């Protein structure tokens, strides 16, 4: 129910952080990638891309507007990887959603990225 | 055997004759190998294209893959997830499903596969359709009268396929086709050996017959097989994915004519080093 409820949302990305704060499990069976754990860490790759502290997912399962089958706002990650925070895992379609990805080296900004 | 991410059958048992039997193998359960926050279907796909990497598949430098039964009631297509990450970069993924699901091909093609038409052939076809399931167990028709066809018209010569059977699903003329390929084999992945699942691999597609393979009495030979085999699970291959992407052969593509396809050009297609097919641009219908 938690996708016909953003689908049915004026704003999809509010409708689901207001889902998850009144304690809505988040969005399931997004695809999680058996991959090295060796790859570069960037945020959105051609192919599995995770580090040592990473997961690798299949791009469109993590995408909201893909999931709800619903307008885009621009997609990033359909047809890509999408690397995530091991410790964000349990929500990735959250975590993509929450966060952005720095545009010079290419990494999650307050994750992966280090720079000024 | 339990490295290997999984089992071929074995040329022993496609010589037999048997009678079709029963087959004494439980299709589901909680699978004890799958490794956590890991879908049954990456695994087992992961797996089969481990196996495909050990064979000499054709992989031309701009490939065509087409993927039927990708999607499933997940609403996902994990397999295609999988294919997109073992193919080379850029190759053209073209999936397909009779109900909607979100998918990480170029395309995706909604609606019986009956209704998917293409003027283009492909180097690989990739099949997991499946129906769940009467007292008798007959060649089933459906999917794979259109499945035949398409192989037999949009296959590109040297091409490969991998067709999803099991005890109940499975076709008679699909295993007579299996003997237009170079080689071909049933294979079971290990995390999900003890269900009656197979994938029939054809290897190198040659258009015309090199064997006479009679389509019930391969499958009772599957199921002797699968009876008299039992295979225990494992995951032993997942956890090392480090030669997992398939090898860029820069395999040729040719458009030959019928009458320029001797023997010399036979034994190309027969060692993977050579695909038959126009370079035109591709189409694919609802
Ligand atoms: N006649 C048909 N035409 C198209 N798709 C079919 C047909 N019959 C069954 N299917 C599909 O076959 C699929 C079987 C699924 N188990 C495939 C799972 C999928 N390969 C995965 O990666 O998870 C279902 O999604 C069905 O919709
Ligand atoms: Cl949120
Ligand atoms: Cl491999
Ligand atoms: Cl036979
Ligand atoms: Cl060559
Ligand atoms: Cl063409
Ligand atoms: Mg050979
Ligand atoms: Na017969
Ligand atoms: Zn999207
Ligand atoms: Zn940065």
């Amino acid at each position: 129910t938690v996708l016909s409820f953003c689908a049915f949302a004026v704003d999809p990305a509010k409708a689901y952080k207001d889902y998850l704060a009144s304690g809505g499990q988040p969005i399931t069976n997004c695809v999680k990638m058996l991959c090295t754990h060796t790859g570069t860490g960037q945020a959105i790759t051609v192919t599995p891309e995770a580090n040592m502290d990473q997961e690798s997912f299949g791009g469109a399962s993590c995408c909201l507007y893909c999931r709800c089958h619903i307008d885009h706002p621009n997609c990033d990650l359909k047809g890509k990887y999408v690397q995530i925070p091991t410790t964000c895992a349990n929500d990735p379609v959250g975590f993509t959603l929450r966060n952005t990805v720095c545009t010079v080296c290419g990494m999650w900004k307050g994750y992966g990225c280090s720079c000024d | 055997q339990a490295w290997q991410p999984g089992v071929a059958m074995p040329n022993l048992y496609k010589m037999q004759r048997m009678l079709l039997e029963k087959c004494d193998l439980q299709n589901y359960g909680e699978n004890a190998v799958i490794p956590k926050g890991i879908m049954m279907n990456v695994a087992k796909y992961t797996q089969l294209c481990q196996y495909l990497n050990t064979l000499t598949l054709a992989v031309p430098y701009n490939m065509r893959v087409i993927h039927f039964g990708a999607g499933s009631d997940k609403g996902v297509a994990p397999g295609t997830a999988v294919l997109r990450q073992w193919l080379p970069t850029g190759t053209l993924l073209v999936d397909s499903d009779l109900n909607d699901f979100v998918s990480d091909a170029d395309s995706t093609l909604i609606g019986d596969c009956a209704t998917v038409h293409t003027a283009n052939k492909w180097d690989l076809i990739i099949s997991d359709m499946y129906d769940p399931r009467t007292k008798e167990n007959d060649s089933k028709e459906g999917f794979f009268t259109y499945l035949c066809g398409f192989i037999k018209q949009k296959l590109a010569l040297g091409g490969s396929i991998a067709v999803k059977i099991t005890e109940h699903s499975w076709n008679a003329d699909l295993y007579k086709l299996m003997g237009h390929f170079s080689w071909w084999t049933a294979f079971v992945t290990n995390v999900n050996a003890s269900s009656s699942e197979a994938f029939l691999i054809g290897a190198n597609y040659l258009g015309k017959p090199k064997e006479q393979i009679d389509g019930y009495t391969m499958h009772a030979n599957y199921i002797f097989w699968r009876n008299t085999n039992p295979i225990q699970l494992s995951s032993y291959s997942l956890f090392d994915m480090s030669k997992f992407p398939l090898k860029l052969r820069g395999t040729a593509v040719m458009s030959l004519k019928e009458n320029q396809i001797n023997d010399m050009i036979y034994s190309l297609l027969e060692k993977g080093r050579l695909i038959i097919r126009e370079n035109n641009r591709v189409v694919v219908s609802s």
